[PDB]
């Protein structure tokens, strides 16, 4: 994943963060083969980063899940002239157990971080916050209602950075939720 | 959890 494809990102994409689900919808020669692979090739990029061994977000997972992801496509100008991709996040709802610190185990159903990847040339950039603003929007929620998958500790700084986000109980179904996800506590 |  160079951030570049051999056809071009602005047409397929005309608005700066595209949001698909399982039906991979273009927006409005086989456009919904260019989204698909603009998603293999963001999910092997994001598995790099995270030094997993496989991909966990591809074309054929979105189509058989109920996760949306939100592209971000760069709004500057690229010597290729053919647009270019930034990066992603992936959400998806999930039914959790979690522990509380009144040694309560709670049945929840939050809306969880999946997967989130910004190209490494462009980190530190400001692009992983304005895409997770554009979701936070999007999906109604609050960052402290957030479940996490295996969050890296990049992320944790991020959201401790911009959000004020601390974790809490720790988990042991591999999901991270954050000071404020209880009904008695208070976000920061 | 995919991660696992
Ligand atoms: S759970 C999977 C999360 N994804 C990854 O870990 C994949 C690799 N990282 C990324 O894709 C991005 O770096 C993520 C984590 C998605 C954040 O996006 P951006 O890099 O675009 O973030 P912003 O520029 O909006 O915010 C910058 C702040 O984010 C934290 N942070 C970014 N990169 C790092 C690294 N390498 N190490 C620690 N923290 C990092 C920091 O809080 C950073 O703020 P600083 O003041 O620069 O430290």
């Amino acid at each position: 994943f160079t951030m570049e494809f051999p056809f071009d990102v602005d047409a397929l994409f005309p608005e700066r963060i595209t949001v698909l689900d399982q039906h991979l919808r273009p927006p409005a020669v086989d456009l919904q083969q260019q989204i698909m692979t603009i998603i293999d090739e963001l999910g092997k990029a994001s598995a790099k980063a995270q030094n997993l061994s496989a991909p966990i977000t591809s074309a054929s997972r979105m189509q058989s899940n109920r996760h949306v992801v939100y592209i971000l496509k760069d709004s500057s100008a690229r010597p290729a002239g053919k647009g270019a991709i930034i990066g992603f996040i992936k959400v998806g709802y999930k039914k959790l157990f979690v522990l509380d610190d009144r040694e309560a185990h709670n049945e929840v159903e939050p809306l969880c971080i999946l997967d989130f990847y910004i190209h490494e040339s462009v980190q530190r950039h400001g692009h992983g916050r304005e895409l997770f603003q554009y979701m936070l929007q999007k999906e109604r929620v609050e960052p402290h209602q957030l479940a996490i998958d295996r969050p890296s500790q990049k992320l944790l700084k991020f959201l401790n950075k911009h959000y004020n986000l601390e974790t809490t109980v720790p988990q042991v179904n591999n999901f991270v939720i954050f000071e404020g996800f209880f009904a008695h506590q208070h976000p920061p | 959890s995919d991660k696992t």
